[PDB]
RNA sequence: CAUUGGUGAGCAGCGAAGGAUUUGGUGGAUUACUAGCUAAUAGCAAUCUAUUUCAAAGAAUUCAAACUUGGGGGAAUGCCUUGUUGA
RNA sequence: UGACGGAGCCAGCGAGUCUAACCUUGGCCGAGAGGUCUUGGUAAAAACUCCGUCGGGGAACGAGGAAUUCCUAGUAAGCGCAAGUCAUCAGCUUGCGUUGAUUACGUCCCUGCCCUUUGUACACAC
RNA sequence: GUCGACGUACUUCAUAGGAUCAUUUCUAUAGGAAUCGUCACUCUUUGACUCUUCAAAAGAGCCACUGAAUCCAACUUGGUUGAUGAGU
């Protein structure tokens, strides 16, 4: 793992950079519920829920 | 610059793991060069094989420093910086000097706050070949690291029994000129590997009247290094000693330069191994 | 190959186009002589082009998004930037190959890792 | 190499010490020292003329250099890379010291002033920062990158007001006099700032050719259909010849090698920019050539502190009664070429030592520039030369202060 | 060349060379090239390099390089031991 | 969305971020409005970008900073070169591009450090 | 306490017989404007053919002729060049 | 060239199911080994800013003579934290940050130390 | 410190027998199985075109005139004598 951060390339580009998050300090937030959309809800369905 | 540097390494890594796997077909390319010569028939590997006599005009065409130093061996002259551990007691000090005056182009330096990487780079960016750090031991000192930097060797050495000209003896000061060479009893590969080590940290090609010769005795796993100022009387040479006495000892020669601390490992003393003490050279 | 071995110039010719075609990226190693007429492809003078670099040192996820942001017009060697996916790339100027500045491509990057710096415009 | 320029020949060459590929030479007033740097080893090579080896490679870049100059007043080496960064080096005497700048971001040319105290540095995020050697400190910047035209390809699929391509000066050169910048680069324009107010004076096209790239700012939408661009097609086969269908190229090939070893188009640009050390011009290698662009005062009216009674009559009328000094002022303030030759040739040689004792200080320097224009083509040296020579005699010690003012005119 | 044409010339050089050549005494204006003016006018080799002076074609003189020669006679004995001197470690080295 | 600008500064071992959106005039500082930063003799070290391109710049903008890493002096340091920094990038993004110039002028005048990091990096002799 | 993350319910403010995003189609510009067709010194444009044919002029390389081929070995039979037997 | 309180305020390296004392006074249980509890004795971020307070030591000592050594920028010097890595290191050694300067940056005059005294290489000059 | 002779100890080599496929019929063998001018219908396999996702990136750019869509304002009609939501 060290040799693969001194040869990171701090030029890449993948794609899921879109999507994907990081915190203040540096490393990456991942959810607990799973997919893009899996974060939070709609006020039509929170009021059919309640 | 960063970047090369790193591509290089890269590169020359995968060069060198080639080689190691083309010593094989160096030998298969040996066999023929016999056979074609004086007429000895082929193994049946050889015999049945075909890439190798297919090509084998090319290969026909083809036919010590060591590699990391044969970019440049006789070509520049090397600059070396000495420099101490971190906050340094007065005798180290004075030890540092005095090393600084033994290699002809060398600077010293004070480390005080200058973090490792730091030091490297600074190094590395401005062009100095090498550089040597020095421990101590309450005034005593006991290491030596000598290093070596378009990405090379990092020789470690434990010294022993010193003894510093400066606390000695004022009977003069140092001629500061090309000095000789002497290296003696050096023998084994690893031993051809660190003469390569300590000649290229020397100057330039030194005159044949230089009356300063440096000898680097092994005698049994342990180096030992002096200097000398002569004259050549008509029935011999009278020997005045100068410059610090102090048994060397090599424990380890890892590749990459001081910094990096996982770099690989050509070798490596081992005390506790069932027979230790038996041989040299381990 | 056919002049005779022990010739200097012979040795120097075949030692001297090695260096050459190496140091270009054509072929990758320097040892063996035999490379010439051996190890000397059509492929090998397309993967020293440039989308390919890109792929290689990770720059892009295909050689088609690599050609597809060169020819968008992202990626310089140097200061001069390239709209030219033919373009063959010596060793010595993979070293330069980059981003261009202040490209979405970059900004993306620099956004993901939270290193983005407007006084850049990055 | 080096070259004479009496006998026609190298005298020396001076070489690597590994053949590296060179890009950049600079030497020193005394034409004693030669460095020069590459965009391959980022270390400067000193090479001595005489004995034509090395002296030094003065190294400490990090990335490849991109311009060298040497202030010829103080003798320093002022360099500047890739890096982002600027490095004064201080070669001669003893020190051996050198002291880095950083720049925002990463230079590409250099130009240092007459004066040698000052260092104009135009950089890749389009701007050019003038800076003080003798401080570290950075005296003003003028910020480029929108009055630059850079045009679109036909081979292009983004809009010029997007294409980077070109948006920065690869070249820069301050005036003999220590007041203007000009700079041009890998675009259609050469601009001309003034260092002082930051403000630029002029923006010169260097051509209207559309049988080059980079030359239009929006294309045409004819042209482009669902074939693809329709400058683009192959015509080779239209040709009614061998040779004119036969069509080498070397794929990929990017500005190197013979026209047609390449399949696209010529760009504009600049390569390189310079003043004219004597005359009012300056001259810039392009595509086309080198574009020399001058001036003609006896053009323009741009007189100097006139009043109401100073006409092309009153001038005449002051030769015709003989006040030689004042009608040779009054042609100066009025600033008109026919006038001042007329006068100029009217004064008498018995005259001519006490009117040039008498002349005024704010107009020494215009009769100087008009001695010159006059001086290389027209016959009379006796008239000439004796005027010279009172000016000169009557006002050395004036101009020896005032050096740069004068430079070009002397 | 077609490679350096296809790498599109960022390359890297030959190794060297060093070779002789031949040049004559020519006038600089028959060394330009053709349009209506001139520019320059004097020979194209050199003063020295048309008469330098070197050892006497006799023997009875010794002649230094800054042009002067002088018979072996017309010497007092201590000069002729000096000068035997200087060609001694002059010759010694070269 | 916000018109929203971030920067960094960076002093020996300390980094301090700015965030600077289009907002009523505040400026605050981990969380404290910027008059209690803490070391009181070099609060004018840090007041010095906004006095000298008067108080009316940032009446209009809402900074906000973060800082860590380093002692007193350098935490000082890293803030004041992220306020000045944030503020000539975001002057250059939503107003003019004239007003950037007026305020890098007068921020490279009196101390480019303001504005490039001042890195002593080595020197080998 | 934040949110510089969504989804909504509401004000202040703006505010002339309404407003806000998205998208199809055609016209004009994108280079500096001298009109259409033909067998063309003229006719036609409602039509070129029931004068549209004549006369004159017009025939080197006696065949220069793939400047047009990825590299290495070859070629039975082809092709090609040089010789040759019988007409 | 400061004591003593409170109160504010900021680091960078360390992360192997492995990390760590010695005696003692007695009670209980066990056949013993030992087990359980009880009792006493000896070993192991700082600077900085802020607010109030204060104004020789239990016989050797009040910042260290002559001499010599070392030293040019995150340098000299202060200040703590962490590790302990096949040699060395615990009477300690190497790292890591934190505040951070005065004075030269010239000259060969002194003590030295080298060097060349053959333009040689190709202009021009000297 | 070195090569010769001898002594021992390892390492490495043959391929026979039967079949099918290779000649634009025939690979050599009679022990072998195939010469037909099309009409529908079912299931299956690859591809275009149009949209799209991971997941984005770039717009041959401007004005005019004209249609179309979606959401709010407004008005009209149905609506607590039950609107919308909602698994027999």
């Amino acid at each position: 793992l060290r040799e693969k951060a001194k040869e990171r390339n701090p030029d890449e580009y993948y794609h899921a950079m879109h999507s994907r998050k990081t915190d203040a300090k540096g490393l990456l937030i991942s959810s607990r519920h799973g997919d893009e959309e899996d974060e939070s809800l709609s006020m039509d369905q929170v009021k059919l829920l309640k | 610059m960063l970047r090369r540097q790193a591509r290089e390494r890269r590169e020359y890594l995968y060069r060198k793991a080639q080689e190691l796997q083309d010593s094989q077909l160096q030998q298969k390319r040996q066999i023929i060069k016999q056979a074609l010569a004086q007429g000895k028939p082929l193994p049946k590997e050889l015999a049945e094989d075909e890439s190798l006599q297919k090509d084998f005009r090319y290969d026909q065409s083809l036919k010590q420093v060591d590699d990391e130093y044969a970019a440049t061996s006789g070509i520049m002259d090397p600059r070396i910086i000495v420099t101490t551990s971190r906050d340094p007691s007065t005798r180290l000090s004075q030890f540092a000097k005095e090393i600084k005056l033994l290699f002809p182009n060398a600077v010293r330096l004070n480390r005080g706050n200058y973090v490792m990487p730091n030091l490297v780079d600074a190094c590395k960016k401005s062009g100095t070949t090498d550089l040597v750090v020095l421990h101590e031991h309450r005034g005593v000192p006991t290491s030596l690291t000598i290093s070596h930097f378009p990405h090379g060797p990092t020789a470690q050495f434990s010294l022993h029994n010193v003894v510093m000209r400066h606390d000695i003896i004022n009977a003069g000061n140092q001629s500061e000129v090309n000095p000789h060479l002497i290296f003696d009893n050096f023998t084994t590969a690893l031993g051809k590997r660190v003469v390569c080590i300590l000649k290229h940290l020397f100057n330039a090609g030194p005159k044949k009247d230089s009356e300063r010769v440096i000898t680097f005795a092994n005698r049994g796993d342990f180096i030992s290094v002096r200097q000398h100022v002569y004259v050549r009387t008509r029935e011999g040479v009278e020997i005045a000693e100068v410059g610090p006495r102090f048994e060397m000892r090599l424990f380890e020669l890892r590749l990459g330069t001081l910094e990096n601390k996982d770099a690989d490992v050509e070798w490596q003393l081992r005390r506790f191994i069932r027979t230790a003490n038996k041989k040299d050279y381990l | 190959s056919l002049l005779p071995p022990t010739d200097p110039f012979r040795r120097k010719h075949e030692q001297l186009l090695l260096d050459k075609l190496y140091a270009m990226g054509v072929l990758t190693t320097k040892s063996k002589i035999s490379d010439l007429e051996n190890k000397v492809t059509v492929s090998a003078i397309c993967r020293r082009r440039l989308p390919v670099i890109m792929h290689r040192l990770k720059m892009a996820e295909t050689i088609q998004d690599a050609v597809k942001f060169i020819e968008q017009g992202h990626v310089r060697v140097g200061p001069n930037l390239i709209n030219d996916p033919a373009y063959l790339v010596t060793r010595n100027m993979e070293d330069y190959v980059t981003w261009v500045d202040n490209s979405k491509i970059k900004k993306t990057l620099l956004r993901y890792r939270n290193q983005i710096d407007d006084f850049d415009f990055s | 190499r080096a070259w004479d320029l009496i006998r026609y020949r190298n005298f020396r060459t001076f070489t690597g010490t590994e053949r590296i590929q060179f890009n950049c030479l600079a030497v020193d007033p005394s034409g004693e020292v030669v460095c020069a740097g590459s965009l391959d080893n980022f270390d400067i090579h000193v090479w001595s003329v005489q004995t034509g080896q090395l002296l030094d490679a003065l190294s400490g870049h990090e990335g490849p250099v991109s311009c060298l100059s040497f202030s010829q007043e103080n003798s320093v080496l002022a360099s500047a890379s890739w890096d982002k960064t600027i490095r004064i080096w201080s070669i001669f005497g003893r020190s051996q010291q050198v002291e880095p700048i950083e720049v925002y971001s990463d230079v590409l040319a250099l130009s240092m002033r007459p004066d040698g105290k000052e260092v104009a540095v135009s950089t890749l995020k389009g701007q050019i920062s003038i800076f003080n050697i003798e401080d570290a400190k950075q005296v003003g910047n003028i910020d480029c990158r929108k009055d630059i035209i850079s045009g679109r390809f036909n081979q292009d699929r983004f809009t010029a007001k997007n294409s980077e391509r070109s948006k920065f000066f690869t070249t820069i050169h301050y005036s003999f006099d220590g007041m203007a910048i000009v700079a041009g680069g890998n675009n259609n324009s050469i601009c001309l700032y003034d260092v002082p107010n930051e403000v630029l004076l002029k923006r010169f096209i260097v051509s209207r050719n559309m049988a080059l790239n980079g030359t239009l700012e929006f294309l045409n939408s004819k042209k482009m259909t669902e074939a693809g661009s329709l400058d683009l097609i192959d015509d080779a086969g239209e040709n009614s010849d061998l040779e004119d269908r036969i069509d080498n190229s070397l794929p990929g090939s990017q500005r190197g090698g013979d026209l047609s070893t390449r399949k696209m188009r010529p760009e504009v640009r600049v390569t390189s920019v310079q003043f004219s050390p004597t005359a009012n011009a300056f001259a810039a290698a392009s595509t086309e050539g080198l574009l020399i662009y001058s001036t003609n005062d006896t053009i323009l009216f741009d007189p100097f502190d006139l009043d109401v009674d100073v006409t092309p009559h009153s001038t005449v009328e002051a030769l015709r009664e003989k006040q030689f000094l004042n009608a040779l002022v009054m042609a100066f303030r009025l600033n008109e070429e026919y006038l001042i030759n007329k006068v100029y040739e009217a004064i008498p040689i018995k005259e001519i030592p006490l009117v040039a004792s008498n002349i005024p200080a704010i107009y020494l320097p215009r009769i100087l520039k008009f001695i010159g224009d006059f001086a290389i083509e027209s016959q009379h040296i006796e008239f000439n030369l004796i005027w010279i020579k009172a000016l000169l005699s009557a006002s050395g010690g004036y101009i020896n202060e005032h050096k740069y003012l004068f430079s070009t005119a002397m | 060349y077609k490679l350096d044409v296809l790498s599109s010339v960022h390359f890297v050089p030959k190794p060297a060379s060093t070779s002789l050549e031949i040049r004559v005494e020519t006038p600089t204006i028959s060394m330009e090239d053709a349009q209506p003016l001139y520019m320059s006018n004097a020979s194209s080799l050199a003063p020295q390099e048309i008469y330098n002076v070197g050892k006497a074609e006799k023997d009875g003189e010794i002649r230094l390089k800054n042009g002067v020669a002088m018979s072996k006679e017309e010497l007092t004995r201590e000069d002729k031991n000096r000068l035997r001197r200087a060609l001694k470690r002059k010759r010694s080295k070269a | 969305a916000v018109p929203s600008v971030q920067t960094f500064g960076k002093k020996k071992s300390a980094t301090a971020v700015a965030h600077v959106k289009a907002g009523k005039g505040l400026i605050k500082v981990n969380g404290s409005p910027i008059t209690l930063v803490e070391p009181e003799i070099l609060r004018f070290k840090v007041y010095e970008p906004l006095l000298l391109v008067g108080l009316d710049k940032f009446s209009n903008i809402d900074i906000r900073v973060r800082v860590t890493g380093g002692g007193h002096v350098s935490q000082v340091y890293a803030i004041r070169q992220a306020i000045a920094k944030g503020l000539v990038a975001y002057h250059q993004k939503y107003v003019d591009e004239q007003s950037k110039n007026e305020l890098k002028k007068a921020f490279t005048s009196y101390d480019r450090t303001l504005l490039i990091a001042d890195s002593r990096r080595p020197e080998p002799k």
